[PDB]
Parts: C-alpha cells; structure tokens; sequence
RNA sequence: CGAAAGGGUCCUGUAAGCAGUAGAGUAGCCUUGUUGUUACGAUCUGCUGAGGGUAAGCCCUCCUUCGCCUAGAUUUC
RNA sequence: CUGUCCCUAUCUACUAUCUAGCGAAACCACAGCCAAGGGAACGGGCUUGGCAAAAUCAGCGGGGAAAGAA
C-alpha cells in the first residue's frame, strides 16, 4: 500500500505495538477521540440574500454593455402595466391603487 | 526496489516515474515530474511553495510529533530475514495504517474546529443589514390568503405556512415579440 | 421598410449625427409613413424619434 | 409528451467550442446553440432571443463563457401554411452558477 | 524505403488475417492455434531478471508492457479444407445451435432495421431431425479434408467498447489427425475458449494488427529522408502488420480481485489504472500482459497467434518473475497506485468534512 | 442513444469576502502619557492543497434527472 | 576579436481543400503503354514481342525542350 517494508521492519516490534495499542486505548479512555434549527434557518436567509445579490450583479451587467454606449433615457422610453404590476406585486404592493393611469 | 520521495514536493517517486539530478558535490536530487525538476532549475524555493509537504510541515497543515510518525525510518543497519518477523511486520503496518488515517483525520478536525461560528456570524451580518431582500410573500397571494382565510375561519399561519410553500419550492431574459 | 430618408432628415431637423438618431422599432409604419420635416417634427414631439445622448467621457 | 413544452437545459459550450477559430468563437457558439436546441426539441425552427445573444457575445469574440444555461420552448406555429408547424424560442435565465443544474420542465402556472 | 512492405496501400481489412499457420503434424496433442483480444495500452514493470550472461543479471530492470483485454471467445463453426493442385479449398462449413446476436451483427450491415433472419433454416436444419444431413458434413469433414479451422468470435458485449459487433475468425487446429480434430471441433460448439487455455505464460508469441493510419503524409515522415524506388507522398499508416517474437508476461484472469499483485507487493489491485485505461476504459475479463509495443491504437482488434516455427533463444525459455505493476493514472502525471493510498497521502479534504 | 449531474482521475496553485491590533506607516480628541484614545492602512495569517478547468479523441453510473426510438426516400437476383 | 557560417526574434512579399453562384486564357494535324529492329548518331504510326478491361479523384520529383561542329 505505497509502504516500505524494509523502512517498518524493527526487532523486538512487539514491545512498540503493545505500547501503540496501549496508548490508543488510553485515548480513547481519556476523550480524543469523542466527537462533539435557528443557525440552519439563518443561514438559509444569507444564502437567499447572497443569490439575490447575484442575480441582481447578473442584471446589472447584463445592462451594462462593455465600452460606453449611448442608452435611451427611461424619461424617453416607456413601460408596461404588466411590467410595473409585475415588479410591485413582487415587492409586494396592492395593485388595485394603479390601473386607470395611462 | 524502494518508493523514494520526492525532493521538492514529497510524493512517491515511484521507478521509471521522473528524473534525477547529480551536483558535483555528490548527493543526488531525485524529482517525481516536470514540474518539480522546472521549478528547482528556475531555483523556486519548496520551503515557500504552497503545494509541497515542506510548506505544510511549516504552516503546521500536518502533523510531524507522533508514534506513528517515528515507526517510519530509513534503516540503516539491517537485519536478517525472519517470516514471522516480516508477517507480524505486515499486520504492524496495516495497524500503524489505519491508526495514523484516523489520527489524521482528528488533526485535521481539530485545526479546522471554528468555522460554524464564523458562517453564522457572517450569515447575521448578512440578515442585519440585507433585511430586505428576504424571501417576501406577493400581493395577490396575501389577497387570496385573506379570501380563503375567511372562508376556513388563520390568516397568520395560512401566511407563514405558504412562506415555507414557495421557499420549498428563475427568472428568464426577456420574451417573444409578437409577429 | 426603407428608413435612410427618414433618418437624414430626423438627423438634419434634430442637428446631430445619424449615429444619435432613434427610430421607435415598434413604429417603423407611422415613421415611414412620414415623409416630411414637419411630420418628422410631429413624431419628435410624439416620442418616437428620439436624439441620444452623448457618450460617457468621463475625466476623473 | 405536449406539443408544447418548455424545458431548461445546461450547455457545455466549452466542449463544443475547443479548437475553434478565435475570431469565430462567438459565431460559432450561436451555430452550435441552434443545433443543440434542434436536437433538444426537433425543431428546424429556433429563434435565440436578442438578450440570449448579449450573453453570448458578452465578453467579446473569442470570451464565450464555457457554460450555458437556457430555456427552449418549443411552442405552435400558426402564421398561414407555414413550412413547420412547431417552433423552439430559446432564452437565457438569470442563475447564480451554471453548474449543478439538472434539467428541469417549468410550469407556466 | 524499404523494398518488402512497397505496395503501400491500406489494409483492405480492418481485422487482419493471420496468412500463416504453424505447420502441422499428427504426433502433436491436438491444440488451437491462435485468438484475438483487444488492446488497451500500456503499463510498466520491474522484473527480476534471471539472463546469464547480461549485466543486468540478478538485477531489476524497468520494462514496458502492453495490455490486451481477451474476453473468453466462443466457437461457432468448423471449416473444413481440402488440398488441391490450385491451392488450398474450402470444402465445406458446419455451424452450430444458437448463433449469437453479436455474430449475427457481424452477419448484417443494417442490423437496427432488418428482420434478424439469419441461420434461421440451419437451426431448423438442426432442430428438425437432418442432423443426418450436419453429421454427413462431419464425416465429409473427416474423410476428404487435410486442415480443419474453428470459426470463433470475441465478446463484444463484455470488451467496454461502443461497438456490438463480434469478430469472427477461423483458427486452425493443430496435433493430430483429422478424425480427431473435427470430434474436438465438435465438442468445441457453443462453448467458450479462454486465452490461458490457448496460450500460457512466458510463451513468445506473434501478434497480427492493422498499424494507425496518417492520411496523405509528406516524404519527410513516410520515408525519413533528408521508378517505384523513388520516395513518393501519399498513404501512411493504417497497414496490415504481423510483428513477430512478443513475450507474453502474463495472464491474468479478470475475477481474482488482485490480477497486478505480484509476490513482492502484497497490494490487491487489478490491472485497470486508477481512473482507468485512457480513451478505453476498464479491464474487467482476462487479459495478456506482453513485452514490448505492438501495432495497433487502443481498442483495436488484434489477432495473437503462436510462433511458425520452434525458437532459437534463450529468450523463449526464459521464466520471467515480476515484481510490481504500474497502476498510476495514465491521463498525467501520476504518482498514486490506489485510491487509498491517496487519501492516506493527503490526508482529508473539505469535501470529505462537509460530506462526513 | 443524447444532453446534463454526480464520483474518479489529471492541470494550475490557495478564489471572492471576512476577521485578528499581527501589521511597516498616515492623521484628529483632550491633556501629558508611567499602557492615552479614535480613524485610515500597504503587508501577513486563518478561513483555503481552496477556487477554477476536466474530453472536445479520459474513465464509471442503479431506478442520479430530462429527452428520444420500431422512421422516410431510392434500388436490387 | 572577426572582411566566417548556422539557428532563434521582428518586419516586408508571395504563399489556400470542398459547396452555392459567376466564370477566362495559354495552347491544340491526329494522337498518346513499353522493349528490340527499322544503314542516312531519325521515330509516333511500320515488323514482333511484352501485353492489354468501363468511368473517375488527389500528389508529382520522369517523357512529350533544346545542339551544329571547328
Ligand atoms: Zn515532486
């Protein structure tokens, strides 16, 4: 198993084994060996923050564009009812206050 | 016969496995690949380099004070050949095998002990100051709650039992344009 | 439909360049439909010709 | 089954892109992103999203990222006597890490 | 270049065809001749080498060996030929029961969509009382013909390749009379052959390929240079090859769970390298480990068949005592025999403690 | 059979982020400092043989997931 | 050290298989497999021998080019 046994070979061996058993034993005996839901809920919460953070990285460069395009003004450009209902009801916001509008 | 180490990282260098350098001063440096031989002719130091036993016996990665470490010594003055000394030298091996696996295996639980502490701390940070990127609920779904709550006699935990719904269980780019 | 009249003289009305001229995509019917500078003004008003801003040059 | 059927999918764009010229990289992911979707669904007809095509060219020619994750739904053709009656429209979702994603068919409600 | 191997055309025939088998004579026991297998690549070994008269006596010397994989090969037929002023004829052919799908692949080139039809009408040939008829072909067999062959096919469905179709071969046999020959082609039918039954260890042996092909390659590299003796460019590679004197080292036997372990490393391992064998997989059935290269890209078939003639060196009669296999990973730079021996060399990693 | 995934194997060399008065240095508070404080901070150490890549001509799969399949065109004693 | 050679580096210039479409010119008696003989240092058709099987693709290093004589 990748050993030498002209490097473990010794006389008088079984002293040194009796003593290696022994001294397992003996830890054992003493505890070296004794291995030992609000943590698992909290961390769940930072892993959904940290893949938020993600995503939003992800949309943010998605947008970005590499070397310096000229972009239509959001002043300019116009959106939709579905769109705006759609983000707020994802914030969480009653829809009932718009749909008149335009 | 013999799996000799190697100079600069200390995997087995097994026979017919790399090359071997002789100084003229008179000792031999033995390297198990390409990559440790380039590395001592471009004179890097095994000392700094990360990916070497050196470096993790002196970061302290591994252990070098235990029984199962003096077992192991290259002999010098040798012994004549005995079966049952050789077998009971097979069966210490296996024994001194499975001991050092499982000493390791503490050393390595022992250095790494603290690591929930520190990811919870963080995960606190996290919540404290991201509290509103937390997984919210959505309108219609607190207005539909509100109708069927009603309509079993439980709002709250109609609430927070669908919470747990849709946690248990991506967004796209974009969509059709209509032709 | 072919646009090149419509973007000279959105261009021309606007005075800056071809390269900061915006056609509405979803409107290429009514842009082409108009033909002159007046109808072309009538659609800058509208919002579906549109003069882009400069580029980011920015110095710090 | 359904006709109609969107479906998620992973695609190794290293593996089908190593070798490539690298001043065709990019063009040559779009092609292979068309034949995977074709095979997938077994529609001549795929259409990539202009948004999926940012992410392509998204760090240039020659920087097309080693893995893909989309969505292809194939979905009727109607039109008026069309050569093919179903199409694939293939978009790309916003995930943290590509990697580690089985396939998934997600649910329009 | 050289004037023997000049029409420097592609083997018409992917397998290879041995062309020559050892002559014949009855005062032999009656034996096979030769068998296929299917390379899997190389390994290395240290041997203990007992040559008198070497300086590398009594020493240890590094040595390279190639692997073939030789699932156990299954007789289907006995060709029967007789000797003619044109030549040799084939007189006539008896197959057996139960034709196997991979030699019925064989068989057909569209396998997928045709109706598996073949040697129906023989197993009814069998099965419907003319075993008068297949018995009249036996005797036929035994009173006009001079050589008798054994049509084998490998296991396809156990060598880990893509492929499903088998590779029939007729193998001659040798070491008595024709009678006696034919009953044991007979009692041969339908039933498995395995390689250390036709070969054994530390007998040289000759191994028959079709050698990897170049395409169109220049003069530089198909002749070495700096009338149909001039150097001309065109086909290079892919050529029929009969590579003579290999010794075969061992045999392994796929099921004794320690098929690399030798006497010095008492280590249970199999021959397969860790992360196995590159762009062929695992060895899992029996397999002949040989001394030196020899034509062919890994998973070809191969044809191993005995030498033409009695040998003249010593080093045919040699015994030869391994000392360890080579099992490191071929795919780099390798250092470790065994997973175990990893993971004792390592120590545990992160994945191991969030796993555990 | 195909695409993913998992494990194995090989290549590189220790990810982003956080923390410890370890940290050479840069400045304010009040008065003397015998141990004064408060902030910034190269660099270091730990998290971390980690992170990244892995067949495109690597290897394996027990229900690891999802999908596909008995075609359609021609010719022949 | 050199009025010497070779290799590496850079620059300059010419260097390119198949498919879709477009699409020449040079040159051309007719041809084109070899060996011996065909008095006139002459053979490509003749004698008599070797032989000799449709239709094509690629490579090409051979032949289809040479004197005129004091
Ligand atoms: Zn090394």
């Amino acid at each position: 198993d990748g050993k030498n046994v002209y490097d473990y070979i010794d006389p008088d061996i079984d002293a040194k084994l009796q003593a290696l058993e022994e001294e397992e034993e003996r830890l054992e005996k003493e505890g070296f060996y004794d291995e030992d839901e609000e943590e698992e809920e909290i961390l769940q919460k930072a892993e959904y923050i940290r893949e938020q953070h993600a995503l939003i990285r992800n949309e943010a460069k998605m947008r970005k564009s590499l070397k310096n395009r000229a972009i239509i003004p959001r002043k300019a450009v116009k959106k939709p009812l579905s769109q705006l209902e759609d983000h707020l009801d994802q914030l969480g916001v009653d829809t009932e206050a718009i749909g008149l509008r335009a | 016969m013999r799996i000799e180490n190697c100079f600069f990282c200390g995997r087995p260098a097994w026979p017919s496995k790399g090359i071997t350098f002789m100084r003229n001063d008179g000792k031999a440096f033995r390297f198990c690949r390409s990559k440790c031989h380039k590395n001592f002719k471009m004179k890097r130091n095994p000392r700094k380099l990360k990916w070497t036993k050196a470096y993790r016996k002196n970061a302290g990665k591994e252990m070098v004070v235990d029984s199962t470490l003096q077992f192991a010594a290259r002999r010098n003055v040798p012994v004549r050949y005995n079966r049952e000394l050789w077998q009971k030298t097979l069966k210490a091996m296996e024994r001194i095998s499975e001991i050092r696996a499982r000493r390791e295996r503490v050393f390595y639980k022992k250095r790494m002990a603290g690591k929930r502490a520190r990811e919870v701390a963080a995960a606190r940070k996290l919540v404290a100051e991201n509290e509103h990127l937390l997984p919210r609920l959505r309108g219609s779904e607190k207005r539909r709650l509100a109708e069927l709550a009603a309509e079993r006699g439980d709002v709250e935990e109609l609430e927070r039992e669908e919470l747990a719904k849709l946690a248990s269980k991506s967004k796209a780019f974009g969509g059709e344009v209509r032709r | 439909v072919n646009l090149r009249t419509q973007k000279r003289l959105a261009a021309s009305v606007l005075g800056c360049g071809e390269g900061k001229v915006w056609l509405d995509p979803n409107e290429v019917s009514e842009i082409s439909n108009a033909n002159s500078r007046q109808s072309i003004r009538k659609l800058v008003a509208d919002g579906l010709i549109i003069k882009k801003p400069v580029t980011m040059h920015s110095r710090s | 089954i359904a006709d109609v059927v969107a479906r998620e999918y992973t695609i190794h764009l290293h593996k089908r892109l190593h070798g490539v010229t690298f001043k065709k990289r990019a063009p040559r992911a779009i092609k292979e992103i068309k034949k995977f979707a074709q095979k997938a669904m077994g529609t001549s007809d795929v259409r990539l999203d202009p948004q999926l095509n940012k992410k392509v060219w998204e760090q240039g020619i020659k920087g097309v990222p080693f893995r893909i994750r989309v969505r292809i739904s194939r979905r009727r053709n109607d039109e008026e006597g069309a050569k093919e009656k179903l199409y694939s429209y293939v978009q790309a979702v916003n995930v943290k890490n590509p990697k580690g994603l089985l396939t998934s068919v997600v649910e329009e409600e | 270049g050289s004037l023997a191997f000049l029409p420097r055309k592609r083997a018409a025939r992917h397998r290879g065809r041995v062309k020559s088998f050892p002559k014949d004579d009855p005062k032999k026991p009656v034996h096979l001749t030769a068998a296929m297998g299917y390379k899997a690549g190389m390994t290395t070994i240290v041997r203990d080498l007992d040559r008198p008269g070497a300086k590398a006596h009594k020493k240890e010397v590094v040595e390279a060996v190639t692997i073939i994989d030789c699932p156990p090969m299954v007789v289907v037929g006995l060709v029967g030929y007789i000797e003619t002023p044109r030549g040799l004829r084939s007189l006539t052919t008896v197959w057996a029961e139960h034709l196997s799908d991979e030699v019925k692949r064989r068989f057909y080139k569209n396998w997928y969509k045709s109706k598996k039809k073949a040697f129906t009408k023989y197993a009814k040939k069998y099965a419907e009382n003319n075993g008068a008829s297949i018995t009249r072909e036996l005797e036929r067999i035994k009173k006009y013909c001079t050589v008798v062959r054994v049509l084998a096919h490998t296991q396809i469905r156990k060598t880990p390749l893509k492929q499903k179709k088998a590779h029939l071969m007729e193998i001659q046999i040798n070491g008595g009379s024709v009678a006696d020959k034919v009953e044991f082609g007979r009692s041969l039918f339908e039933k498995p052959v395995t390689i250390d039954t036709i070969f054994e260890k530390d007998e040289m042996i000759d191994v028959i390929a079709v050698t990897k092909g170049h395409g169109f390659v220049g003069v530089t590299a198909r002749w070495g240079t700096k009338q149909w003796t001039v150097a001309r460019a065109g086909q290079m590679g892919y050529h029929h090859r009969t590579s003579v004197n290999h010794k075969i080292y061992r045999i392994g036997k796929g099921d004794d769970e320690a098929n690399a372990s030798t006497e010095t490393d008492l280590t249970k391992k199999k021959i397969t390298p860790m992360g196995g064998f590159v762009r062929y997989g695992e060895v899992n059935n029996d397999y002949v480990m040989i001394k030196g290269s020899v034509p062919g890209v890994k998973k070809r078939i191969m044809t191993l068949r005995k030498s033409l003639f009695t040998h003249t060196s010593r080093k045919a009669l040699e015994k030869v005592e391994l000392k360890w296999i080579d099992t490191s990973s071929e795919f780099g730079h390798g250092a470790f025999q065994t997973a175990a021996e990893k993971k004792q060399f390592m120590g545990t990693l992160k994945k191991d403690l969030q796993t555990s």
